């Protein structure tokens, strides 16, 4: 909510390893969940997410005028992922899995 | 090409 218009801070990465980030979800059996982080430049985001466990991350683009994750544009970075969270992202994905399985049952 | 996908609701 107030934590994420424009400045955000609790699920995009851009410090720590980013490969290390497919070491900690293959530690995630059953569904793994979703995250973000930070290309080789200002200029592209990707997000790094998973299910089972093969982990695969993704490459958000971005212009000089909107955003575009995929098939629809958003220069929002948290609007992108704010309808698209509760609408279908890849062929199955659904960010629906903010936390790794632990105790989300 | 693997540890990447695109973000696309449908198989295409």
């Amino acid at each position: 909510g107030s934590p994420g218009i424009h400045e955000s801070k609790e699920w995009y990465h851009a410090s720590l390893t980013r490969a290390q980030a497919e070491h900690m979800l293959m530690r995630v059996p059953r569904d793994g969940a979703f995250l973000v982080r930070k290309r080789n430049e200002p200029n592209s985001y990707a997000i790094s997410f998973r299910a089972e466990g093969k982990i695969k991350h993704c490459r958000v683009q971005q212009e000089g005028q909107t955003v575009m994750l995929g098939n629809s544009e958003f220069d929002s970075l948290v609007d992108l992922i704010s309808y698209y969270e509760k609408h279908p992202l890849y062929r199955k994905m659904k960010l629906r899995y903010p936390i790794n399985e632990e105790n989300s049952s | 090409d693997n540890d990447y996908i695109i973000p696309l609701p449908d198989p295409k």
